[PDB]
């Protein structure tokens, strides 16, 4: 994939301070909570204390026909990236170099109101960078109307329910469940939200661009007198 | 502290006791499940509108809708900067007279007027529909939650100002009154000096149609107040420019003596 | 059958046909609106003189609304929306056929104000011609009203053609 | 490697227990053997429609379609070239103004658009028959086949080739997605420059007719997307025009601040 | 047109006599379903055949049957050329009315004798 590698070079938004950001996008930057499993969103988005990356892009049941505004349900993806060790000195953004990841946790969400249905998806891979097949190492967790109860292990009598790693399902020809994910599903997850942080920083990055020449502008108005 | 910057109203998921009671309520559901059930009395349903999750979406509707109003307004103003810079730029080879430099400019304060006011129109729209969004949770809970009294004072500034500049004055002042009852926000000045030209409108038009002396005395006594407010919130008390509207305001009303 | 089914389609023309009446009234007071604009649109007119003017679109537009509440069949709107194609709550079948699945829809728009372009769906602020500025700009928007009220005349007239045929046949 | 010099999809044709089983299955059969037997069962002779035959005779059927698309456009062309070789070489005896020459390039140049939308209909109509050619094999081993997606691509690209020069833009969109889920199609610039066309014509349609705002933003993102990434995979990123195109993209797509 | 070219549609679809299609091209020359015979004799085999074609908007040319997109009038030059598809159309339909005719004929010439 090497896209892992790609998401590593997005730790230049710890130290640039967000504030053009795309409709129904949000991001925020904080360290890790207990256990590890979510980010908790700092008290400042400038410290040198965060490590992780918080990324969200929300939408609403029955937008696909118009329906958006009539309240039928709620809709999330969202993707944190962790990195490990503390940040450079220099509080300069711009020159950072590319850091190792401790894990890439994707989290899909979707809740229907008036089937009164809901799918939870997690999908955590421990191991982004340092080998190319880590499949033992990349967990899931599918929930469908609170059922099974969060962290409930999978059962070798219920298979792909509640939490389970990639490495418990099989990729046969007859069920390519594996080929098909990797292919169907998270390469292409992987790719929006690459393109997605690329495209946060080089809109906050154009910021610094627009007030240095607003400046020198104000600045030629007294060339006419 | 940006109540804004993780985009919900109030976050979800304790007791072993709880926990079991929502074990056997899930169980119960499993029995009966049927997804397409509705039901005939409606009232056992529209306890949903009390839940966490349906405040939740209709906090992220109206988020998402502020968020378009205020790209309209902001994307215009965009526009008429671009637009400004284009026309000095472009070569005039039939131009020799002054006047016909006063012709040029006037049509382009008649473009830039043209757009703003369309792009206004916009705004308000989608400010309106998420002002509904946020008037249907009807929990007082989370009514209350920081998260919420940032948009809907945030919804409520830009709507005003929209309204403002399509000059509809008159229905900014119910807008405005609520504004300046949340948390702090009777502090801010300008929300004070909206509701002095506001009310200043609403006298002139008792004058004009010549209604009632009671509803002018109301309207009239309403724009002093809000006139001294917003100069004691910016110029301090005590100061001249403070009393100078005093005197404004003393000769503006009528004294027993 | 056969017979049953031609008196079907005899009142599936006569609800259009109806339905194609109500219309005729909506058009002209559009027209009426469109060449009142015209009117002041000119900028000899003071303040007072184009605020008469609005008086008359003040009563013509309320006239626009009533026209779509008020029109039915068999105690039935039809003008309103509830036979729209995108959002409706009722369908129109029209049983055509001497058997059991022939059957044809037909699909009536809304037609008030707000459908027109006249009325703003959320505001429920409606056109104005009290300011010369205002009155230019109504003329477009007397252009695109007068068209869609024109399209679903056609559509109602195409719907009579065809059943026309049908009950001949 | 020319996957369709080969001319099937897979060459159907070890074991000496197969070999067994082969010659006493064929024994069976010449007992049974009734040329007239037809079925009224329809299940079991489905089988066959999972054969290595069916889908061999599919893929024959689909070329053959294919080649005479092809023929059609190809022959027009020619045809076109020699139609314009003989306008010009003809002698003009009673030609000797200048709207004489220019009325009588008018009809050359109608004669020509009406000859190429003929043959691009013409041809269309072998493409979609290939089409539904390869939709109708029901084995999943072949559709991974070298030959099958070689076909599919350039059955998919003739097809939307022909669609688009008919105007009919709206139906490459589900064409177009197909086209970039075969291989590394995904990397070719002229099928994501297609879909930003076919998706402003979308995004024309919903604001021109009124449309939600729901089908207004969802082709406007679409619009971007393959807008973007067709100038990416033809001057890179951060290039001049990738650049210049992102102003482009941020001014019509909705921020917030 | 779009209401008219539907109900050509209608027509062949929904054509019966004694619960059987008769313009849906069951009873065509070239690729039949079903076979409609008159025995018009007191003997074993005195019959005679009737073809009728195929008589909805595909086969009068209005559509196409691949695509199942039809003629459209939306254009001056789309509808130029419709004139001559129409006149096509009318000249199937033409043929086809003359070809019951001379069935009708040759049954009340055969059910006089």
């Amino acid at each position: 994939s090497e896209v892992n590698k790609r998401l590593r070079l997005h730790t230049v938004l710890f130290k640039m301070k967000v504030r053009t950001l795309p409709h129904k996008t949000v991001l925020y930057k904080g360290k890790p909570s207990a256990d590890g499993e979510r980010c908790e969103a700092a008290d400042k988005q400038e410290a040198q204390d965060n490590t992780c990356l918080h990324l969200e892009v929300f939408d609403f049941v029955g937008s696909e026909d118009g329906k958006s505004s009539k309240n039928l349900g709620a809709k999330f993806k969202k993707m944190e990236l962790f990195f490990e060790g503390s940040n450079n000195a220099d509080p300069d953004p711009r020159k950072e170099q590319p850091r190792n990841l401790t894990k890439i946790r994707t989290y899909i969400y979707q809740n229907n109101f008036l089937l009164e249905d809901k799918v939870i998806s997690v999908i955590a891979d421990v191991a982004p960078n340092g080998e190319p097949a880590h499949n033992d190492k990349i967990e899931l967790f599918y929930q469908h109307d609170d059922y099974p109860v969060w962290g409930t292990p999978e059962t070798p009598s219920e298979k792909g329910v509640g939490k389970y790693i990639l490495s418990n399902v099989e990729n046969t020809k007859s069920n390519p469940i594996r080929n098909n994910f990797k292919k169907q599903f998270y390469f292409k997850n992987l790719d929006y939200f690459d393109k997605l942080f690329t495209k946060i920083f080089d809109y906050n990055d154009r910021d610094s661009n627009k007030h240095y020449k607003k400046n020198v502008e104000a600045l030629k108005g007294s060339l006419k007198y | 502290v940006d109540e804004l910057l993780k985009g919900e109203l109030v976050p979800e998921n304790l007791t072993e006791d709880q926990k079991k009671k929502k074990k056997e309520i899930m169980e119960q559901e499993s029995l009966w499940k049927n997804p397409d059930f509705k039901g005939y009395n409606k009232t056992f349903q529209e306890l949903h509108q009390l839940s966490k999750t349906f405040a939740n979406n209709q906090f992220r509707l109206a988020l998402s809708n502020y968020q378009s109003g205020v790209n309209t307004i902001m994307k215009n103003r965009d526009w008429v900067e671009q637009y400004r810079k284009e026309e000095a730029e472009k070569k005039r080879l039939d131009e020799k007279w002054y006047w016909q430099k006063v012709d040029r400019k006037a049509r382009e304060e008649r473009v830039v007027y043209r757009e703003k006011m369309k792009a206004k129109q916009d705004a308000l729209n989608y400010f309106s529909k998420a002002i509904n969004h946020l008037d249907e949770i009807k929990n007082p809970d989370l009514r209350e939650r920081p998260e919420f009294k940032r948009l809907l004072s945030d919804v409520y500034r830009s709507w005003i100002m929209a309204e403002y500049d399509l000059q509809n004055l008159p229905q900014t002042i119910p807008i405005l009154e609520l504004y300046i009852e949340i948390d702090d926000n009777e502090k801010e000045y300008p929300a004070h000096k909206y509701l002095a030209s506001a009310y200043s409108f609403e006298e002139n038009m008792i004058k004009k149609t010549k209604g009632p002396d009671d509803m002018l005395f109301k309207y009239r006594y309403k724009k002093n107040v809000h006139l001294l407010r917003a100069t004691e919130l910016k110029y301090g008390k005590d100061s001249p420019e403070y009393k100078h509207i005093v005197n404004v305001i003393n000769r503006d009303e009528v004294i027993s003596v | 059958g056969l017979r049953r089914a031609e008196q079907n389609t005899e009142d599936g023309m006569s609800l259009i046909q109806t339905a194609e009446g109500y219309l005729q009234e909506t058009h002209e007071i559009v027209q009426r609106v469109r060449v009142l604009a015209v009117q002041a649109a000119n900028g000899i007119y003071s303040e007072e003189d184009r605020q008469q003017i609005q008086v008359e679109v003040s009563q013509l537009v309320d006239e626009i609304d009533r026209i779509a509440s008020q029109a039915e069949f068999n105690k039935m709107k039809l003008l309103t929306g509830a036979f729209a194609r995108l959002n409706p709550t009722a369908s129109m079948w029209f049983h055509i056929g001497a058997n059991m699945h022939q059957r044809e829809r037909v699909y009536i728009e809304t037609m008030n104000t707000a459908a027109l372009g006249l009325r703003n769906p959320t505001v429920l602020t409606f056109i104005s011609l009290s300011t010369a500025g205002k009155a230019n700009s109504v003329i477009g928007l007397c252009d695109d009203a007068l068209r869609v009220i024109s399209k679903q005349r056609a559509d109602l007239g195409a719907y009579y053609n065809r059943m026309e045929h049908a009950a001949k046949g």
